[PDB]
């Protein structure tokens, strides 16, 4: 201000240095300043004088500041810019006649950042000409300027105000061709405006794309890598739908220019039906092109109901018809293929929409010969019974125009697959849905009445053979023989097992223990596994192994229940708002509950809620308030909780949001009404003394139910095939508990499970910003998860379980960090900053884990003589930390003691556990001290703790466990068998084997009845193996290994003999994977569950928590993944020889110098699932700068591991690459000295 | 391997330790993970200019000890 | 007067020092000796980062000392 004044009375003065200095400090003061600090700015004289001095002739340099200082002021002030806007006139005179560039540089600028909020008063001026007359002279920025101000200008634009762009657009036609990206998406902006805001005048559009802007975009949609962005194509192909559908004429022209041919590339891919991924806005604009080029429907017919569910292509059509057959023959098939594998409800309709009119204008030979190689009839009979009614009345149009077409091909099909009975259905079982319904039951009456009116080897042989699996009577083995043979080998149909009753029969026949039966379930159940794989009969067991080869018939009849389902399923997928919920907020009113009355009645009011706060913030509200007395204070804020929260009869929990409460006990209504929440102050030990152990359970026994399990709540006309779906999974996993001795192995394969339908509408889902930030998941989608998990694959149910099993804020940053696509999302997280030290890593550790591993906000750790800070130390935390818990020294795991490589220099000399089949605990006794037990115990209690606050942070940890570890963690503990010694003792488990080879005999040699006591003593005696018999043996009863753990009592002068063995093999198996290592699990799942509870683990098997917690698995690179996520940059653009020297050298490790590289750029020495794509930052690699004195040859790498930036000098040979990389990832570890 | 003062208006001074060759958006990330301003509403100035995102520092002539300015918008 | 330098892993490196010597010669015979420039080394002495610009006789270096070579290259 007051600084104001002098400069203004500097500006209105007359010696040109007076003005050169004035002008100078103008700039100066204004660059630094800001809305704050600049207040009371004189913005109505310090203009006009500004505008004065620019209006000069006779100094090239004074310009150049008074341009500055009005673009600064716009800048500072964003309020200055109605009297900014005077000197327009003088901006285009400058830029009409151009004595220096650098002015007119600035007067581009000032009129870019000026026509974000004035564009009318430049277009009225006439800038649009002005700005494009002189385009070629200037620089790369002033181009890309200009083209800015002339997109925003022809934004708002009128069909009375023409001449201004009519004369210019050759001009920008001629630039759409251009290799710059900047320029070509400011031209394609301005076109899409101009004929958005043009769209209702036919001559216009005419003029704008004549014969020369279709040409150029369209090999502007072709080129490969795209110039374009994601969003720019969306809008260039609205631009094109537009466009066709506003003027016909356009649409004939782009049908005689071969556009099915581009239509086809963009779809599929190459010239030579794999359709390239893309996202659903992208297919949904190349659909409704799609169906813009086709001719229109007659608004007469059967088509008169459309008016109540709300030429010139047809002369074309008249005219020579190749083109028209050219385009159907080359579009039905993707159209088709898209149809068939698209989850929502705008693409299908938009599709069924273009297939209706593509099959009503066509001849019949031309869909004879397209509706070939598909299957229509199933998608016209799976959607007739649908509870919309659009797609019921698009089907009855499908069917009755083929019927009209094609009597005698689409006469069997119809009733091979149940049409005529649907349709049946439909015509014999406030006003708009009315008319419809009527609609609907007057066509499918005339259907059925004129075209099925009066009327087979498969059906009958199904219904026989169906009919000999119940279970009174019995059915031998030819009722499975005939069922395999019409599953393997025939032409059934889905329709077909529905009308016959087979599912609901073979899943009684599988899963049913009663009196009445007349047949049990145990033979019934190796008949099964009989016919269907290769097991033997019941009752002739051979003495070898069973293990059988051929599975192909359970594999058929497991892709014929999953096509059924497929067809069957009518499941909803809700996807749609943002502005509104970040807009608009909740209401509520507070009344004292009457029961009880201490606190203070309640008399504000409404009451300020957020949508997404969380009733903790209401209880916080109400302490400070006073009203928690049984002023604002702070010392009550600053957990015991003294406060609690009712509605109705439904307890609210702390961690639950406003809006879910109000939507769940108590819409229009939630936003509307006003709510009301109460408020109120707040044993013989058998194992040691007898020697019995637990029965082992078996885990089939528990699926074999044919009742729905309480965990299904859902009506859907697929549920039986889905309960027999999951009897046969669990037949298919647990079969060898049924037989004595088998081999434990999979009929079929869990990957060979999957639904191809039901994954793509739970990844659809799953990508909606709103439901995610509502959470308003469909039950079914849950419920199936935990229920009948094998029909998705990994990645949908690790996406499922990151969204529904924390807060709002993880899942957003999930969805965020998986879909970089995307009224903004924006969360809003906490963080807690800790410093650690690199010689007591593990007490320091513990102590962060005891204070903060519990909380719900982010962790990062820093260390204390180093200035680094980020994501980068953070996960070396974990890296460190994981490593340090293997240490020999401690006695946690088995394995051996090795040393690691590349140490540090006091990590020389330390022995750590190594087991090349993971890590599992070491049995202790009865004889343990309370102090080794006690220090185990909260080991490994800090162990679960660190683990479960790991995976809540996306933290990655480098510990590898076993399979028995993860079967005990999900609660398997029960279950396990010999089978599981392999895993943690290979040596011992080759004894058991050969011990139990010796059991089976001895009780088949007592099962035989002719003999006498002696011969059966000598018989017993004589048994040896490998030439020892078992009293040559010599054992006792102490574990095998460790000659310090006792089975039972007295168990050293008790030797093992032929009398007493299974009991000795029952309780080495206990001993070993139950009972020794109960104290070590039970803290851990103490530890866990003080985080997040185990039981939201349910969504994974055994074998895929490895990668859910460490990283993905080991592979070796190639040139061919690593151009294509790898992102060379800043004086290595790609093909240069440095990053050509880099790709080769890394793709020759051996996953050791893997590990150094990745530890040394990412900072954790692993990977998530995915490889180098999934990194959310790709690598990037960047020329290091140097001087012209020192080499750029005896340097050193760097690296910014917090965004993966690579800084990389240009070497000149491979070798020294190679002795100058590996000097980096092993001497320069374990520090953070820049940052 | 140099170090930069960032200086705010209330008077502070940010020692950034940094190399020639890194961008300006990672700088302002740093600042936002040193100081909790979103990377949004920071405007950098050097020598009586305004900094842009998508260059480097090497670009503007940034040497040893040389002071910039952080100046917030709203 | 033939300190030893050590490296991160195991390396030690025999160095032949004058007293009065300031740490930009030790640096560039760490250089001619090993070859990491004389730009991305940290001498650490004791627990102290030794300063540039002084001599090993005001941090009481002596015969038979040990010194600790730590890189500048991460961040």
């Amino acid at each position: 201000s007051s600084k104001a004044q002098q400069l203004l009375q500097g500006l209105q003065a007359s010696d040109e240095s007076q003005q050169l200095q004035a002008v100078i400090e103008m700039c100066q003061l204004l660059v630094m300043g800001n809305e704050e600090t600049l207040g009371g700015f004189p913005v109505k004289s310090v203009v006009p004088a500004l505008i004065t001095l620019l209006q000069m002739e006779h100094n090239f340099d004074i310009m150049n500041h008074a341009c500055r200082a009005l673009t600064y002021m716009m800048e500072a002030l964003p309020r200055s810019s109605a009297v900014v806007v005077d000197a327009i006139p003088v901006f285009l005179e400058k830029l009409q006649v151009i004595q220096c560039i650098d002015v007119a540089e600035q007067a581009l600028t000032a009129l870019e950042m000026l026509s974000r909020r004035h564009s009318k008063a430049i277009l009225q001026a006439g800038g649009l000409a002005d700005c494009l007359l002189y385009l070629e002279f200037f620089s790369i920025n002033a181009q890309r300027n200009a083209l800015a101000i002339a997109a925003n200008c022809c934004q708002s634009i009128t069909p009375d105000e023409f001449h201004f762009v009519a004369d210019s657009l050759p001009l920008l036609t001629q630039r759409l061709t251009h290799q710059d990206k900047k320029s070509v998406e400011s031209t394609c902006l301005c076109f899409a405006r101009l004929v958005d805001n043009f769209q209702h005048e036919e001559n216009l559009l005419q003029q704008v794309a004549s014969k020369d802007l279709l040409t150029n975009v369209q090999q502007l949609l072709v080129v490969t890598p795209p110039i374009l962005s994601s969003g720019m194509f969306i809008m260039v192909v609205r631009m094109f739908s537009l466009m066709c559908s506003n003027c016909p004429t356009l649409a004939v022209q782009l049908m005689k220019q071969n556009i099915a041919e581009t239509l086809h590339f963009l779809l599929c891919g190459a010239s030579n039906i794999d359709l390239v991924p893309r996202s659903p806005q992208e297919l949904y604009e190349l659909t409704s092109l799609i169906c813009e080029l086709m001719p229109c429907l007659p608004k007469e017919g059967i088509f008169a109901v459309d008016t109540m569910l709300k030429d010139a292509r047809a002369q074309l059509m008249k005219e020579d018809p190749e083109l028209a057959k050219s385009f159907i023959k080359t579009l039905f098939g993707v159209l088709y293929e898209v149809y068939s594998s698209s989850a929502g409800p705008a693409v299908r309709h938009k599709c069924l929409r273009a297939i209706l009119r593509i099959i009503y204008f066509a001849d019949a030979e031309l869909l004879k010969d397209v509706l070939k190689n598909h299957a229509v009839s199933s998608h016209i009979a799976s959607m007739l019974s649908s509870q919309d009614l659009k797609i019921v009345v698009g089907a009855l149009q499908m069917a009755e125009i083929l019927m009209q077409k094609l009597p005698d091909i689409f006469s069997v099909y119809f009733r091979r697959e149940g049409v005529m009975h649907q349709v049946k259905h439909l015509a014999e079982s406030s006003n708009n849905r009315e008319k419809i319904k009527g609609w609907i039951k007057e066509q499918a009456h005339k259907f059925v009445e004129r075209y099925f009116s009066s009327e087979l080897n498969v059906l009958q042989r199904l219904c026989a053979a169906t009919e000999q699996l119940n279970l009174q009577v019995d059915g031998g083995a030819e009722c499975l023989v005939e069922i395999r043979s019409i599953v393997s080998e025939s032409d059934v149909s889905s329709f077909e097992i529905q009308h016959s009753g087979f599912v609901k029969q073979l899943l009684l026949y599988l899963t049913s223990k009663s009196e009445k039966d007349a047949v049990s379930r145990e033979i019934r159940l190796k008949r099964f596994l009989h016919v269907f794989f290769s097991s033997p009969l019941p009752g002739e067991e051979p003495i070898g192994r069973v293990e059988p080869v051929g599975n192909a018939p359970l594999l058929a009849l497991v892709h014929k229940m999953n096509n059924c389902l497929s067809q069957m399923e009518q499941f909803p997928v809700k996807v749609h708002a943002l502005k509104f919920f970040n807009t608009h907020q909740l209401k509520c009113q507070l009344q004292r509950h009457p029961d009880c009355a201490n606190v203070k009645q309640w008399k504000g009011g409404p009451v300020k809620i957020d949508p997404l706060a969380l009733v903790q913030a209401i209880e916080r509200y109400l302490v400070v308030r006073g009203y928690g007395r049984v002023e604002i204070d702070e010392s009550l804020a600053a957990v015991r909780h003294r406060l609690q929260f009712y509605i109705g009869e439904h307890l609210l929990p702390y961690n639950m949001t406003v809006y879910q409460a109000v939507r769940q006990f108590s819409r229009a209504g939630i936003w509307t009404k006003t709510h009301t929440i109460w408020y109120k102050p707040v044993k013989h030990d058998e194992l040691w003394h007898d020697g019995v152990c637990p029965s082992v359970s078996n885990p089939l026994e528990v699926y074999l139910i044919p009742t729905p399990p309480e965990n299904i709540t859902f009506e859907d006309p697929s549920l039986d095939v889905i309960l027999l779906l999951r009897v046969l999974h669990a037949i298919s996993r647990y079969w060898y508990y049924l037989y004595d001795n088998a081999m434990c192995k999979e009929i079929i394969p869990t990957s060979e499970f999957i639904n191809s339908k039901l994954t793509a509408k739970a990844n659809r889902q799953l990508q909606d910003p709103l439901v995610i930030m509502t959470g308003n998941i469909p039950t079914w989608l849950t419920e199936l998860g935990k229920t009948c998990p094998f029909f998705f694959p990994f990645d949908t149910r690790q996406m499922l379980f990151y969204v529904t099993a924390f807060d709002r804020d993880r899942a957003m940053q999930r969805l965020l960090d998986t879909n970089p696509e995307i009224s903004r999302v924006a969360p809003r997280l906490d963080r807690k900053k800790r410093t650690v030290n690199r010689e007591e890593l593990l007490k320091q550790a513990e102590s962060v884990m005891q204070d903060l591993g519990s909380s719900r906000a982010m962790l990062e750790i820093q260390y204390e003589n180093e200035v680094g800070t980020g994501l980068g130390p953070t996960l070396e935390f974990y890296a460190l930390v994981s490593q340090e818990l293997q240490r020999a020294d401690l006695g946690l795991w088995r394995g051996e003691e090795v040393t690691l490589s590349n140490p540090k220099g006091s990590q020389e000399g330390t022995k750590y556990i190594q087991n090349l089949q993971g890590l599992f605990a070491l049995p202790f006794g009865r004889t343990a001290k309370p102090a080794h037990i006690a220090k185990v115990k909260m080991k490994f209690r800090f162990l679960g703790k660190l683990m479960a606050k790991a995976i809540m942070d996306f933290r990655l940890v480098d510990l590898p466990l076993g399979l028995p570890f993860y079967k005990w963690m999900l609660r398997q503990e029960t279950s396990l068998t010999s089978h599981d010694l392999f895993d943690i003792d290979p040596v011992v488990a080759r004894s058991v084997y050969h011990l139990e080879d010796i059991v089976r005999q001895k009780k088949r040699l007592e099962q035989d009845k002719s003999q006498t006591k002696e011969s059966l003593q000598y018989a017993l005696e004589t048994l040896t193996m490998n030439g020892c018999s078992v009293e040559d043996l010599g054992l006792d009863f102490t574990l095998p290994g460790f000659p310090n753990i006792e089975l039972k009592k007295g168990g050293k002068d008790i030797p093992v003999t032929i009398h007493n063995l299974e009991e000795y093999l029952r309780l080495v198996i206990f001993w070993a994977l139950n009972e020794g290592v109960s104290r070590q699990f039970d803290s851990f799942r103490d530890g866990f569950e003080s985080v997040f509870p185990l039981s939201h683990l349910q969504y994974f098997y055994p074998e895929e928590l490895d990668q859910l917690l460490c990283g993905s698995k080991a592979d070796t690179w190639d040139a061919k993944t690593l151009m294509e996520c790898c992102r060379p940059d800043h004086g290595y653009t790609h093909d240069s020889r440095a990053v050509k020297f880099l790709f080769e050298i890394l793709s020759s490790f051996d996953n050791e110098q893997q590990r150094l590289f990745l530890q040394f750029v990412t900072g954790s020495p692993r990977l998530p699932v995915g490889g180098f794509r999934s990194l959310n930052p790709p690598l990037t690699i960047v020329r290091k700068t140097f001087e012209s004195t020192e080499n750029p040859d005896d340097f050193l790498p760097s690296v910014m591991t917090c965004v993966n930036y690579l800084k990389l000098p240009d070497y000149s040979s491979i070798e020294i690459m190679r002795e100058k990389l590996l000097i980096a990832a092993r001497e320069g570890q374990q520090s953070f000295h820049l940052s | 391997p140099m170090q930069i003062f960032v200086k705010t208006l209330t008077g502070k001074t940010i020692t950034l330790e940094v190399e020639p060759s890194d961008t300006i958006e990672n700088v302002k990330a740093c600042i936002q993970d040193k100081e909790g301003i979103p990377p949004d509403q920071q405007r950098l100035i050097f020598a009586g200019k305004q900094l842009e995102d998508g260059r480097t520092l090497s670009d503007y002539n940034i040497q040893k000890e040389s002071t910039l300015h952080l100046v917030l918008r709203l």
